[PDB]
RNA sequence: UACCUGGUUGAUCCUGCCAGUAGUCAUAUGCUUGUCUCAAAGAUUAAGCCAUGCAUGUGCAAGUAUGAACCAAUGAACUGUGAAACUGCGAAUGGCUCAUUAAAUCAGUUAUAGUUUGUUUGAUGGUAUACUCGGAUAACCGUAGUAAUUCUAGAGCU
RNA sequence: UGAUUCAUGAUAACUCGACGGAUCGCACGGCCGCCGGCGACGCAUCAUUCAAAUUUCUGCCCUAUCAACUUUCGAUGGUAGGAUAGGGGCCUACCAUGGUGGUGACGGGUGACGGAGAAUUAGGGUUCGAUUCCGGAGAGGGAGCCUGAGAAACGGCUACCACAUCCAAGGAAGGCAGCAGGCGCGCAAAUUACCCAAUCCUGACACGGGGAGGUAGUGACAAUAAAUAACAAUACCGGGGUCUGGUAAUUGGAAUGAGUACAAUCUAAAUCCCUUAACGAGGAUCCAUUGGAGGGCAAGUCUGGUGCCAGCAGCCGCGGUAAUUCCAGCUCCAAUAGCGUAAUUUAAGUUGUUGCAGUUAAAAAGCUCGUAGUUGGACCUUGGGCCGCGACCC
């Protein structure tokens, strides 16, 4: 036996049905724009993630309000859901999870949000300042943009302190330039 | 630069006579803190006479770097570090000399010799 | 097999354990002793994973061996004793007695008791029969064996035993009314008193619990262990005081002490 | 995501299948392949055949030292540390494989008032030269045999 | 005890009883030679624990072109034995004639070890389950044993069958379905590495040992995250002169990790990661691919070649001189560090219990009776109030 066998893994996305529609390539392209995706991996991911926040809460939706599973995991999901930044506080309801749509966790992320703050002056820059290792979430430095970010996090997104755009030193571009000059 | 130095998670082992806890080393500007500065540091915060008595060990430096984190032993004197503490860290610590052997050739050296009986086994 | 098995795999260790599913491809397995392999807490776990003393299987040895623990007044040097229910941990070096009890969610917790309190044992008693020579004897489930019992103790009784003398000092009868903890099954570590037995001919008998805030189970009898004589237990209980309680009341807790 | 599309006709509506469309902790294979974490891996056919090496040995204050063994001491049975060997224990676990096997294995659920159980834990133990019995044997030692093997005989000790 | 002529006591005897300490360590004090502590090892009994063995009920795929099977020589039961750790046709002697079967016995097939589980699933379901957890079984095939608490053990023995090794031909030695590795077989699968540091097991044992197990190597099985650029200015195209957008191997400075590498960290020792000096981008050649572009099905009725050939094409089809389909170039499309190709699920309400059909598409037996099976008319304590959703009363 190796014990590194009982170590579990499981798959994120799904693949369409239906791989040539234009009205789903379109829709996806547009989002995948919007938000600076590499890929449809990516969006299929977060509609993955959203398909089983949503099947949870349609299952606690079919039980009986006093159900006291319902009361205790419709509980959790909506603490969830609101700590994440994807429902409101007027949303205090199973109903309101269902209605969420991909755009909400999409505009959750650590590039949307880096881009939505003024740090980058584009959704794609944003994603490469996140990449170069230029932000940090409080303390921690976050090199990756699907990063969800919370909304007691949210005010803590700032420029790392190693990093030239926060304080640091020159990057080696400018430091060989100055050394040439 | 500034060093500082964090002992979380400490207790006072007095079955192995010893101090354990978790060594937290915040270094913003250095790669990593070595064992040996640690040890010196460590001996000037809990006032150990003996330095030879601080093992510490498991370090690991976070993602994007300015801190570390491990594990910390003190000992209350080396007969007792010399005791309790696995023979690798004495060796880390020059307490203790790494015998170079081959697993394998001590097998092969085991097999032989028990095909042989009596004294003559040393000889083979 | 072609005999014992010496060896426990990880995954097939006893789940109150809270054993890691990849620390190891094994567990220790219990030795034989006075409890049962499947509902005791080793001391190699009660050493290094529970109080931190250790930090290896080896520590575990060298602690061990210095003659530090005592199991019930006795030094104990085997790492995989199987301490069990109501068992008394010494370390008579940093003075910290333990007494061996089951919390609300099934498990072994490590029970701080006083100098005093940890000069006796609660026994449950198994059998009561005549041995060689005529003798009465009782037999408890821990395994000891104690000759001329008291002949108003039966079956099923819970026995005081100080373990200096290794004498019954005191003894409570099984009877509806007594506090008692349940040692077995989903409720094990839940606390009550018996509001009736309930009989049935050759299969198991059924004990039917009520705890302090009127919530009511059920239980087999050989899953019962009586604490004390009415609502007052003669042992000090954890923090839980075996009121078991539901998610939604602990999310509550966690709540409250979140905000506070 | 509780989904269909092309194909029989001059055209139509059907039945109906073919084909397409998605998955596989599903295998192989092809092309390609920068970084991180994670991780299966001679099962399918051959429970076919195997060179070589390793996978099981083991010593505490507490069974037995007189190594012609080592350190330290220097009229005493036995200093200590101890190889070897006898004695004791283990090698019935683990690992591997899925050939046989279809109420059989196995699963849940019973039973032993139908039995064994080294060990652990607890308790128990009275009517059968003694200031302590006898004979061996290993290691050791030296005569060997055989092409040869932890193949093997004889002699002297304890 | 649900239940025992039970636990257990007493008595009479019995047995050529492996029982009832001729053992070891430390400390060694108290009384006048005698007593004396803490241990270790060992014997026996009961209990407990670790377990096994046997055992109750229910439950398994396909096949009737398998309808009878079992019973000389055990088949079903009974009596008395023997044997076993113990129940039992387990075996023996005698006796009786039973036992199973369309509610499928018996037989056959399985590319059948069982389960936990796995894939796919609106629900229902279909298919898989050699493999790390539990149970079983085997160690080339059979068979038989010794030791031992425990084995019908195979890194134990004995023999036969089949292979096969060394030989001085007299003999001798065998069992990788352990780890690694090698032949062979194949569509199909890694190093003859390091180590007991972890987990844990084992021994006389804190110490030895452990191809259990771990560490590294190979490893696009599978899975996770995630680069291959970002910005600005000129010029263009714009759109909404101005405002604002997209374009250029243009022009500029910024940014950074792939890589390299001091070092530290890691580690049993190494190594990788994480961290980090110095270095490390312009056609940022530090150059992304795999499949396609008639329809299904996203994307060309562009260019050259071939001319029912070569070829493509899952299917429908294309190709005979103007080929949107072949061979190429260009361009475009999908997915993207991945993608193509060659059992099973979905699609399949095309197996239908939920939920399909049977006038004419495939499908009502020629007709009736009839056993099993399946399915079976209505009828029997209701009201009522009170207290208070429980209870009561009439
Ligand atoms: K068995
Ligand atoms: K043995
Ligand atoms: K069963
Ligand atoms: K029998
Ligand atoms: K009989
Ligand atoms: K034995
Ligand atoms: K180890
Ligand atoms: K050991
Ligand atoms: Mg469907
Ligand atoms: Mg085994
Ligand atoms: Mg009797
Ligand atoms: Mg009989
Ligand atoms: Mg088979
Ligand atoms: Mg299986
Ligand atoms: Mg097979
Ligand atoms: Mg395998
Ligand atoms: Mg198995
Ligand atoms: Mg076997
Ligand atoms: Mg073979
Ligand atoms: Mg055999
Ligand atoms: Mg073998
Ligand atoms: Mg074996
Ligand atoms: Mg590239
Ligand atoms: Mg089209
Ligand atoms: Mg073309
Ligand atoms: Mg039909
Ligand atoms: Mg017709
Ligand atoms: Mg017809
Ligand atoms: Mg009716």
């Amino acid at each position: 036996v190796h014990v590194n066998f009982y170590r579990n893994y499981g798959k994120t996305f799904k693949k369409p049905r239906r791989p040539y529609e234009k009205e789903r390539l379109d829709a996806e392209l547009k989002l995948v724009g919007e938000y600076g995706l590499r890929c449809k991996r990516e969006l299929w991911r977060v509609q993955y993630a959203l398909s089983r926040i949503r099947n949870a809460a349609r299952h606690l939706l079919t039980l009986d309000e006093k159900n006291p599973r319902r009361i205790f995991e419709g509980a959790a999901l909506l603490r969830r859901m609101n700590r994440y930044g994807l429902l409101a506080e007027g949303q205090d309801k199973l109903d309101y999870v269902l209605a969420l749509t991909a755009e909400n966790f999409l505009a959750r992320r650590l590039q949307t949000l880096v881009f939505k703050a003024g740090m980058a002056k584009s959704i794609h820059h944003a994603r490469v300042l996140i990449r170069q290792r230029h932000i940090r979430v409080g303390r921690q430095i976050v090199n990756v943009p699907s990063f969800m970010v919370r909304v007691e996090s949210e005010k803590h997104i700032d420029f790392s302190l190693t990093s030239p755009f926060g304080g640091g030193p020159a990057g080696r571009v400018k430091r060989k330039n100055q050394k040439k000059a | 630069t500034a060093v500082t130095l964090r002992t979380r998670k400490f207790m006072t082992n007095r079955l192995l006579a010893r101090k354990q806890f978790v060594l937290e080393v915040i270094h913003p500007g250095r790669a990593n803190v070595s064992k040996a500065e640690l040890k010196e540091r460590l001996a000037k915060v809990y006032e150990v006479k003996d330095p030879n008595c601080i093992f510490v060990f498991k370090f690991r430096t976070h993602f994007g770097g300015g801190k570390s984190s491990g594990f910390g032993l003190i000992y209350d004197n080396l007969e007792s570090a010399k005791k309790f503490e696995p023979k690798y860290r004495l060796i880390r610590n020059g307490l203790a000399t790494k015998v170079e052997k081959s697993r394998k050739q001590i097998k092969e050296r085991k097999n032989r010799t028990k095909k042989i009986r009596g004294v003559k086994k040393t000889k083979a | 097999a072609r005999g014992l098995k010496k060896h426990l795999k990880r995954l097939n260790a006893p789940s109150h354990w809270m054993l890691d599913k990849l620390g190891g491809a094994f567990a220790p397995k219990p030795s034989s002793g006075p409890h049962k392999a499947r509902e005791c807490l080793p001391l190699i776990l009660i050493l290094r994973n529970r109080l931190k003393y250790a930090l290896t299987y080896r520590e575990v040895q060298s602690i061990l061996m210095q003659r530090h623990i005592m199991v019930d007044g006795k030094v104990r040097t085997d790492k995989t004793y199987p301490a069990g229910f109501m068992d008394i941990i010494s370390i008579p070096k940093t003075g910290e007695n333990y007494r061996l009890l089951y919390d609300t969610k099934g498990r072994f917790r490590l029970h701080s008791v006083r100098d005093e309190d940890a000069k006796f044992k609660l026994c449950k008693v198994r059998s009561v029969q005549f041995g060689q020579k005529g003798i009465p004897y009782l037999n408890t489930y821990d395994g000891r064996t104690i000759r001329y019992p008291d002949p108003l103790i039966k079956a099923n009784d819970t026995i005081k035993l100080d373990l200096e003398t290794n004498k019954i000092v005191d003894f409570i009868k099984f009877d509806v009314g007594n506090v008692v903890m349940v040692t077995g099954g989903r409720n094990t570590g839940r606390v009550g008193v018996i509001k009736n037995r309930e009989k049935h001919k050759g299969t198991f008998e059924t004990i039917h619990v009520e705890d302090a805030q009127g919530h009511q189970f059920a239980t087999r009898l050989g899953n019962v262990f009586t604490i004390g004589k009415g609502t007052k237990p003669w042992v000090s209980l954890p923090k839980g005081k075996g009121i078991k309680l539901t998610i939604i009341e602990e999310q509550r807790k966690r709540d409250a002490a979140a905000q506070a």
